[PDB]
RNA sequence: ACCGCUGAAAGCAUCUAAGCGGGAAGCCAGCCCCAAGAUGAGUUCUCCCACUGUUUAUCAGGUAAGACUCCCGGAAGACC
RNA sequence: GAUGUCGGCUCGUCGCAUCCUGGGGCUGAAGAAGGUCCCAAGGGUUGGGCUGUUCGCCCAUUAAAGCGGCACGCGAGCUGGGUUCAGAACGUCGUGAGACAGUUCGGUCUCUAUCCGCUACGGGCGCAGGAGAAUUGAGGGGAGUUGCUCCUAGUACGAG
RNA sequence: GCGAGAGCUAACUUCCGUAGCCGAGAGGGAAACAACCCAGACCAUCAGCUAAGGUCCCUAAAUGAUCGCUCAGUGGUUAA
């Protein structure tokens, strides 16, 4: 629910008491809120918030009377949050607290077409007692003349990563508010200079 | 439980009362117990 | 030689399925969607009516509900794909219990298909009330 | 067979319709039954009539006046349901209107009883259940037997006060 | 499955005949991802705004908001 | 006028008459460990030695080391050890040429996918004006395993 | 189908006897369907009656009349 946008600016090692922790630095710069959503309006209710900022030349006459009406300055990217209705402009300051699991949101670093072996896992085969199949080639595709078919989902090769994906409880191990900073343990999806989601735990335990 | 798919009156106790379409056996000794399923 | 047909009309009936055995209903509304008692009355076009339903939710059903009327669904290639639901299980949806019954009595093919268009399905008495700026004739079952 | 029906003092059968309704001194208890069997009031005491002689209509006779019985015998004095606790260290509490025993298990099992019905205690290793109708009466003491079944070798858990147990005993 | 409450037919008894509760790694929901070609094609915000063309060429043609083309690149990518 | 045949590998999916794990009933169930039957197919179901082996036996573990179906699933996917081509040997049979219930060593497995099917990715047009953007979720897919240790507690139970 | 042998009083099995159909037989019915059921197509018709089979909607025609049965979706998977 509570949540905001930011960057993915590398990870680092740091220390907490005797102990080493990889953490991935976030700057989850300040939010904009530019459109609340409400039931009587739209027929559900969240925020949509802006993130980096756009140079007014750049914008288009639409957007510029999107953020015209709620005043703010044009940003570049535009997401909503279900549930979540602050007051004023969104900053991570009081919304997330050190020590708090959250969820880590992006789009995985895409890897083109790969092959069954890289893409599912899966065992290729002899590098050399016979071989034509030396390594990656998946199996059988199939049976024989009962499902006279494949499959339908069979794990295949075809374009892998560059997908959405959610890490769930993660630490907030230091906040650097002013520097608009965040340090979380662990790893999040998405090279350097992407885009992240960092959110209130799906379902925290 | 013993399911017998042939259930017959074993001593009087045994009392044959019907379950969602099935024959089923209510009796005050633990092993006299009979059901189909 | 036989007569042919026209289409200055399209007549818009209003159903109530309140405490209508369902298959008793749905024959009501595909005969009324097909053509019953038929304008000019003839097959190579559609002659029907427009029937609205309302009260869904209230529908008739026999002695079994909760066993029974299972909606089978089978998804995608079924690796599994094979999905069940009980007629009480449509508290969900109780607008597609009615439109599919009634698309099962309806014929299959081109026009069929397009027969679908013609069943405007609704739970509700008076929030039904959406698609009712044209005519609303209302004709009970029997 | 099922007949006669004794009705004492603040006893009110507004039997209009489907809804049998009965309202007495301790608090308004209705009950539901069936319209094709006839039910009203002869004077001083009551009668529950019934039309067909077959079978389905003779199963529903004997069921429908006893029901009314337990409904007039409900309003009139009420229903208390006397449960006893057994067994080494087993032992009952109340926590505002809930009843917390504690009877064995690493936790202390805690009941929150429904409308209309009431725990009490009088000696921390006796329960006594009371309320409107003999139904949730009836749940309710089944929930708090539910928590610890009398066993086959010690007789140790929730029985009825007067409750005969067989023991198996092995060692 | 199973355990029970109220309880007749069967003046007793009965978890059932009518009703009601509890109960599984299974069912539906919840978690993550796709998803309105959901032709039943949904909703919200914002922008531009009513241009010209003889009964001889019955809709084509300038244009707006906006985009594409081309160029230099990319933790995007076979090409797109 | 040809439906490639054992085993392995790869790849899966499905039945349940369930090997584990989940819920129960009875027990010759004190407890702990079991037995047996019922409900239950969500996930899981190890690595070696011998043999072409499937099977099986053993080693060492495990919650468990399930039984079956899919042309004894899968060779336009791979192998080629077994069997059923041509060489050669042994035993045996036949006077012989040869032969097998056999045994032994050797012995070519055919670059290009048209349709359906499957994985990825675009072009077109539709969605009653032309556009930029944020979206609800009908529907669908993924996921679903389990041990050990401590606490409760050396309590319940048990003569111990 | 009926009457037998063989065979397991198995086979869409085999070998006889006997009738009928398919073979060489279209049309209706039996979802689909050589053989079963009805019925043997000279051609034409935007006429009528019937067979077996049917008459809720898909789908032609009684959601027919009367006295009953079953409540298991039996109907619409077999026995001790
Ligand atoms: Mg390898
Ligand atoms: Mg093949
Ligand atoms: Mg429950
Ligand atoms: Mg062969
Ligand atoms: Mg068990
Ligand atoms: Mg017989």
């Amino acid at each position: 629910m509570k949540g905001i946008l930011g960057t993915k600016i590398g990870m680092t090692q740091i220390w907490k008491n005797d102990r080493a922790i990889p953490v991935t630095v976030v700057l989850a710069g300040p939010c904009p809120i530019v459109q609340r959503k409400t039931a009587q309006t739209d027929g559900y209710e969240a925020v949509q918030i802006g993130y980096a900022p756009k140079a007014e030349r750049k914008v288009n006459k639409p957007m510029q009377g999107h953020f015209a009406k709620a005043g703010v300055a044009p940003t570049r990217i535009l997401r909503e949050f279900r549930g979540f209705a602050p007051d004023g402009d969104s900053v991570n300051v009081d919304i997330f607290a050190e020590g708090e699991k959250i969820d880590a949101t992006g789009t995985s670093k895409g890897k083109g077409t790969q092959g069954v072996m890289k893409r599912w896992n899966f065992a290729g085969g002899p590098a050399s007692h016979g071989s034509k199949k030396w390594h990656r080639r998946p199996g059988s595709i199939g049976q024989r003349k009962t499902p006279g078919r494949v499959y339908k989902g069979k794990r295949m090769a075809g374009h892998m990563g560059m997908e959405r994906v959610t890490v769930q409880n993660l630490e907030v191990v230091e906040i650097r508010a002013g520097e608009n900073l965040i340090l979380v343990k662990g790893a999040i999806p998405g090279a350097n200079g992407g885009l992240v989601v960092l959110r209130s735990a799906a379902k925290a335990s | 439980m013993k399911v017998r798919s042939s259930v017959k009156k074993m001593c009087d106790n045994c009392k044959v009362v019907r379950r969602h379409g099935r024959v089923l056996v209510i009796c005050s000794n633990v092993k006299h117990k009979q059901r189909q399923g | 030689k036989t007569y042919i047909p026209k289409n200055d009309e399209q007549n818009w009936v209003v159903v109530d399925a309140s405490g209508v055995p369902l298959g008793r209903l749905a024959t009501l509304i595909a005969s009324r969607i097909r053509g019953k008692h038929r304008p000019d009355f003839t097959p190579n076009m559609i002659q029907g009516d427009f029937v609205v339903v309302i009260n869904a939710a209230q529908v008739a059903l026999t002695g079994k509900k909760l066993d029974d009327k299972v909606y089978t669904r089978y998804t995608g290639y079924q690796g599994g794909l094979k999905t069940e639901t009980a007629r009480e299980a449509l508290s969900k949806h109780p607008e597609r219990v009615i439109e599919h019954a009634v698309f099962g009595m309806l014929p299959k093919g081109r026009q069929g298909r397009a027969m679908h268009t013609r069943l405007k399905v609704y739970a509700g008495e008076t929030h039904p009330h959406s698609a009712q700026k044209p005519q609303v004739l209302k004709t009970q079952p029997l | 067979g099922k007949q006669p029906i004794a009705v004492p003092s603040g006893v009110t059968v507004n039997a209009q319709d489907g809804v049998f309704k009965v309202k007495g001194p301790k608090g308004e208890l209705t009950v539901p039954y069936n319209t094709e069997l006839t039910v009203r009031q002869d004077g001083d005491q009551l009668l529950v009539e019934r039309p067909s002689d077959a079978q389905k209509h003779r199963a529903l006779h004997g069921l429908t006046r006893t029901l009314v019985a337990n409904a007039v015998k409900g309003v009139s004095d009420g229903y208390t349901i006397n449960l006893e606790l057994r067994g080494v260290g087993f032992r009952a509490k109340l926590t505002g209107k809930a009843l917390e025993m504690n009877i064995g298990y690493s936790h202390p099992v805690i009941i929150e009883p429904p409308a209309g019905v009431t725990f009490a205690v009088p000696e921390p290793t006796r329960i006594d259940v009371s309320g409107i109708d003999k139904q949730l009466v009836g749940q309710v003491a089944a929930n708090v037997r539910k928590v610890r079944k009398p066993d086959a070798y010690h007789g140790k858990g929730v029985r009825f006060v007067g409750e005969q147990i067989a023991l198996k005993a092995g060692k």
